[PDB]
RNA sequence: UUUGCUCCACACAAUAUAGAUGGAUACGAAUAAGGCGUCCUUGUGGCGUCGCUGAACCAUAGCAGGCUAGCAACGGUGCACUUGGCGGAAAGGCCUUGGGUGCUUGCUGGCGAAUUGCAAUGUCAUUUUGCGUGGGGAUAAAUCAUUUGUAUACGACUUAGA
RNA sequence: GCAGUCAAGCGUUCAUAGCGACAUUGCUUUUUGAUUCUUCGAUGUCGGCUCUUCCUAUCAUACCGAAGCAGAAUUCGGUAA
RNA sequence: AGAACUGGCGAUGCGGGAUGAACCGAACGUAGAGUUAAGGUGCCGGAAUACACGCUCAUCAGACACCACAAAAGGUGUUAG
């Protein structure tokens, strides 16, 4: 037989990888780390969401599951090439972490008589989900 | 300054306070510890303490001068007439102690043991678990129930046994009612144990054998209100001391302003609770016997 | 936001944990705390054995049973660091205590509610990793709780109990979900996430 | 200084097992099986090529980095103790009373019982732990020997020995009585 | 503060016996111009006989950051009075730009030195242009090729006073 | 001791409130790791997926929620029962069988609402007690005084007395 | 009064087993001074006797480390009230 | 104990230093609203369990001027030179 050891990997800070800009002036908007400072903070370039290129402690960003190719240090309009190129906008906007952030857009922007109608829409799902929860 | 020449401390200050016991009856606070592969049997028994005596006996002790040598030793004598079992309650164990969850009594309860539940025997009715033995007399239903409680939970079982205080030459004639715990086999063995002996005797020799190290608990001789002297031990003062001799001199120092808890005072001596430990039995007598 | 809040303790530093459900007492909330025998102090074992000697040789020297009073069990030890900051001498700080339970394990009223956790207290949260950490129910038991076993026993058989119900919830929850994933993509269903649900 | 990756290797022989889900390390070889909790230490581990396994720390500090070349001597020392065994060897030293040192039974608990260490009347016994085997090894004078797969649990057994031992009252540059580990090592040694 | 890099050019005043002092010139880290004028006439004061009241200043820019958002390695040299002396120190910094450079470094001298801005003199800072030239391990470990570490133990923010689930760390 | 005591139903009063105003919505463990799903050779297993907060989920329309007609399903829910269990840590709660009865906004209709006048908490909760009905249930002790001396300054204690 | 640091020397030989000069840094408030803040419309003033409690800078007792510790005896030190 | 210049307390409340004649802030009619000083914002307790870079783990940690103390000498503890 043969050893058996838990990987357990997990999110590397490098060039190419994908962030969500946390808070700030861009808050909410996607960049890709072009080039690792220290321990605590990279600089990152958001050229296809207007995120300016800039110095960012690693506590106002999250790292995202995407990566693509850069090299390191590369300037703004490859970083836009690459970035088009690789198709990370879809690649994120698939992903159910995008999902869940739209929807919550979606639920905060519903209006009163929209709310009426998730009401009505709700009982008639639940209706109909609860007369097939009886032949199984 | 410092004490001029050092002394011990009058008294033990672990038996503190000195004041009356709450019954005349000591408490047993520990039972022996249990495992469950001997036979069930009582950890205790009751009785009245009759006197002392003197006997001889031949010394066995191998490097002693008086090694195969008579010796006389005094002796107390404790009337123990056989008792009665009436009663079982069980314990269950909660993060705040044992607690007491049901208690099961038998169907026949003596005169003597219930005047225990009387201040005023004489003008009373005398209903005392008359609709207890009103739950009894069915197949078993009320009883048997609560047994089982007893079996599902209940991790210690203890018996009420009480006294047959007419068998003495006292004057009471009210029983002593008290819990006794069993130290053998299972909860169930235990309960069966004490179903099967509601309304039956246990006598002395059942729990006791000779050559036995025992303790006995009791509550002391009470002297009333006591002075110092020889409530603590203290050392009497001189003969020409102004308003009285039989007291302690400093009962403390200016700092702290207050007397202390460990100062010697006036009071309650005797009628305190107390457990003599390692007593040897040196004789189990049989009442039906010259 | 609910009428009382159950907060497992578990995990959680004392002081921290303390100080938020002393403001919450103080603002009207009904807290009742379980499992307080599984509470973190931080630093070594041996240093806070050390500080619970330091309080306990305290104590009023005429007369000890007036003094301070040194309660061993481990929701009284949280107990005395949440009265600490309850102004507690004040009509108003004993109304605040008294909207309070404090509880080792957790009792049958309180094995069926609902547990929440406090993350601004909890010590996988708050402490580096690498700094030693105290238990609670390991520490009342050096200095004298007598219940540390029987309390384990206790919560080893409700979690027991606490299983069996689980499985059987989440096999109705995968029922349920097979059942409206069924009853997905139907009209309503579709309207319903253009609404965003 | 927090250096930002160090890492070591542990080599895996043929007939060796490891399984390592969360910090918990089993090793499995011929000689049995040992397990290890590793909970305190803060690693991570990765497995290469199923005979080399990396176990690395990141954003260490310098007690940080010292503990992960504890961690890794403490797994490959689990693994040679798989496979060829640890045995440590203890000589009894006297000047006049000779040790008298036999295995006994009490409650079927297996230990080592220690008589006349420097003439006293007082018996010693040192109890035995579990996969530590004791032998009194013939043709060489006065000589015990402790196996096992565990070396944690072969050297605490042999200290244990040794402490048992020790001469009170006595200049002990002179009264150099005891019994003394004298060579650790294999059980397949040379292999 | 958050500083900002001046160029200070200054002179003596003019007399009938000179005209046309020699203007000199420093590069001064400061909050503003107020600050970065008395440092000024700090560090002349230190080097040349005039002060404030026999000189005047000629001319105060700001001087930003050639390439703002390249990151480069500064070598800094300081000079800084501890509790018992004074001492020189090479020191150097991972940022993308001197202003940056200089502001962690007071952070670092204060950290570590306990050394506060009226006991540290900047001696200079200056692009290491070639690598292998950097000489400090705690700068030269992030100059390796393919560079890329994870972030363990991840510790999520909450907004709530109460959670209704055990928190994840995972990253 | 002139019909007293207790429980149950509603009838009316009084009494207050440390503070209802859709729902306290139940694994355990780990966090340098887990949850869920699925498969197998059932393991410290393979594959997939999720997290990045409850901003959730459930509930939620109707005179403070009326009166009626129909369609579609045989569901959902309240109430009084009823069957079988399980729960002792402070169980006093959880689950389940069967029938009855009410509602149903799952869908489509008909009638009503005003005048509290342009807002006024606009009164809907639960805690304790009393007094009446009508329907069950059960028929004691303790203290003083006398007495004891295993007790005792006095109280208290411990005994006895149809 | 008690405790340190440095180490020229003593210790047959060897600075530091045990000591330690010339210097120098402290602690304590069980000495005695210095001061005069409190009490002169009064806080009973020496010592002993009695009794309680506290401190530790440990004399004994417990377990230990060191030696110019062979044994015996002793000396230096630690945890210890 | 005794001088010099100034500012204070005495003769003075108020906010802060827990507490206090003298320190810090600010000097006072009776009220309302706004903004602040000195000092603070885990909870007691009004106010960020704010943001940022580091340092520290103490079997006597440390925690804010006056101020309610600590030194010489040491330490491959760790950090930077
Ligand atoms: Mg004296
Ligand atoms: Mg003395
Ligand atoms: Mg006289
Ligand atoms: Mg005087
Ligand atoms: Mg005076
Ligand atoms: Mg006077
Ligand atoms: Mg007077
Ligand atoms: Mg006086
Ligand atoms: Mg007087
Ligand atoms: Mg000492
Ligand atoms: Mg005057
Ligand atoms: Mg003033
Ligand atoms: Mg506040
Ligand atoms: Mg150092």
């Amino acid at each position: 037989t043969d050893s058996i050891v838990k990987a357990s990997n997990w999110r590397l800070v490098e060039v190419g990888r994908v962030v969500l800009i946390k808070k700030g002036q861009s808050a909410g908007k996607l960049a890709a780390i072009v080039e690792i400072i220290d321990q605590k903070k990279v600089l990152i370039d958001g050229p296809k969401a207007g995120v300016p290129r800039q110095a960012i402690n690693l506590g106002q960003v999250v790292l995202t599951p995407l990566t693509f190719a850069l090299p390191r240090g590369a300037r703004t309009a490859t970083v836009s090439k690459k970035w088009a190129a690789a198709a990370v906008c879809e690649k994120w906007a698939a992903s159910s972490w995008a999902k869940k952030i739209a929807q919550r857009e979606r639920r905060a922007a519903l209006t009163d008589f929209e709310r009426f109608q998730v009401m009505v829409l709700r009982k008639q799902k639940r209706y109909t989900v609860k007369k097939a929860l009886a032949k199984a | 300054s410092h004490r001029k020449y050092e002394a011990p401390r009058h008294g033990h200050l672990g038996f503190l306070p000195r004041k009356r016991a709450a019954s005349i009856r000591a408490r047993v606070k520990a039972f022996p510890k249990d495992d469950r592969s001997k036979p069930v049997a009582l950890t205790s028994f009751l009785g009245y303490k009759a006197g002392m005596t003197t006997i001889v006996r031949d010394l066995d002790r191998p490097g002693s001068k008086f090694h195969k040598r008579e010796v006389v030793e005094a002796v107390t004598v404790v009337d123990t007439p056989p008792v009665v079992v009436v009663g079982v309650v069980g314990y269950v164990e909660t993060p705040r102690g044992l607690r007491s969850l049901t208690t099961v009594w038998a169907e026949h309860l003596s005169d003597e043991v219930k005047r225990r539940f009387y201040k005023n025997w004489y003008k009373s009715k005398k209903k005392a678990f008359t609709k207890y033995s009103a739950k009894y007399a069915q197949d078993g239903a009320g009883i048997e129930r609560e047994l089982a409680r007893i079996k599902k939970y209940a991790s210690v079982v203890r018996v009420l046994v009480h006294t047959q205080i007419r068998k003495t030459p006292l004057a009471q004639k009210k029983a002593h009612l008290a819990e006794i715990q069993l130290n053998g086999g299972s909860i169930s063995e235990k309960v069966d144990w004490a179903r099967e002996h509601f309304e039956k005797t246990v006598a002395v020799d059942s729990v006791f054998e000779q050559n036995e190290m025992i303790d006995a608990i009791a509550v002391t001789k009470g002297h009333g209100f006591e002075g110092v002297t020889h409530r603590w031990g203290t050392k009497k003062l001189p003969r020409k001391t102004h308003r009285g001799l039989r007291k302690v001199a400093c009962i403390g120092a200016w700092h702290p302003a207050h007397v202390m808890w460990s100062v010697a005072r006036a009071g309650q001596r005797g009628y305190h609770s107390r457990t003599s430990i390692n007593h040897k039995i040196y004789r189990v007598g049989k009442g039906d016997d010259e | 936001v609910e009428p009382v809040v159950v907060i497992d303790g578990k995990g959680h530093l004392v002081g921290r944990l303390a100080s938020v459900v002393a403001k919450q007492l103080l603002n009207g909330q009904k807290i009742v705390v379980v499992r307080a025998e599984e509470l973190n102090i931080s630093g070594e074992f041996f240093r806070n054995k050390l500080k619970y000697h330091d309080f306990l040789r305290k104590a009023t020297a005429f007369n000890k049973t007036r003094g301070p009073f040194h309660f061993r069990a481990p929701s009284r030890i949280f107990y005395k660091a949440l009265r600490g900051m309850v102004s507690h001498k004040t009509a108003r700080g004993k109304a605040a205590l008294e909207r309070l339970k404090v509880f080792e394990g957790i009792p049958p009223p309180y094995d069926k509610k609902k547990r929440v956790v406090v993350p601004q207290a909890l010590r996988v949260l708050r402490l580096k990793p690498g700094r030693k950490y105290t238990t609670l129910g390991k520490l009342s038991t050096s200095v004298g709780w007598k219940y540390e076993d029987v309390v384990a026993k206790l919560e080893a058989k409700r979690k027991v109990s606490s299983a069996e119900y689980y499985a059987k919830k989440r096999a109705f929850t995968k029922k349920v979900a097979s059942a409206n994933a069924t009853a997905a993509e139907s009209d309503v269903a579709k309207q319903l996430a253009a609404l965003g649900y | 200084m927090k250096y930002i990756q160090t890492e070591q290797q542990i080599e895996v022989p043929e007939g060796v097992t490891v399984s390592i889900k969360s910090r918990i390390v089993k090793v499995v070889g011929p000689r049995g099986t040992l397990t290890k909790n590793l909970k305190h230490i803060d690693v991570t581990f990765t497995k290469v090529n199923n005979q080399l396994i990396k176990v690395a720390v990141h954003n260490g500090g310098r007690k940080h980095v010292a503990a992960l070349r504890t961690v890794k001597s403490l797994v490959d020392n689990m693994i040679t103790g798989v496979t060829k065994g640890y045995k440590y060897k203890m000589r009894y030293v006297y000047a006049h009373f000779p040790i008298n040192v036999n295995i006994v039974e009490k409650d079927g608990a297996k230990f080592i019982e220690v008589r006349n260490f420097l003439g006293d009347k007082k018996i010693r016994n040192v109890p035995v732990r579990d996969g530590v085997t004791i032998e009194f090894s013939t043709n060489v004078k006065d000589e015990i020997v402790l196996s096992g797969n565990s070396v944690e649990d072969v050297s605490q057994n042999a200290a244990d020995l040794q402490q048992i031992c020790r001469v009170r009252n006595k200049d002990i540059r002179k009264f150099l009585d005891g019994i003394y580990v004298s060579h650790k090592g294999f059980i397949t040694e040379d292999l | 503060a958050h500083f900002k890099e001046y160029q200070v050019i200054g002179r003596r005043l003019p007399t009938e016996s000179v005209p046309e002092p020699k203007l000199f010139r420093m590069r001064i880290f400061a909050s503003n111009e107020v600050i970065a004028k008395s440092r000024y006439w700090y560090f002349l004061q230190k080097l040349h006989k005039v002060k404030k009241a026999s000189g005047e200043i000629v001319s105060i820019n700001q001087i930003n950051e050639a390439h703002p958002t390249k990151v480069k390695n500064f070598g800094v040299w300081v000079r800084y009075d501890s509790r018992s002396g004074t001492h020189n120190m090479y020191k150097e910094i991972r940022d993308v730009s001197r202003v940056a450079a200089v502001e962690t470094l007071y952070q670092d001298m204060a950290a570590r030195h306990r050394a506060r801005f009226r006991s540290i003199h900047i001696l200079k800072v200056a692009e290491i242009e070639k690598t292998a030239d950097v000489k400090r391990q705690y700068v030269k470990q992030f100059l390796t090729k393919d560079l890329k570490f994870p972030l363990p133990h991840r510790v999520q923010k909450s907004t709530k006073t109460f959670s209704y689930k055990r928190p994840s760390t995972f990253y």
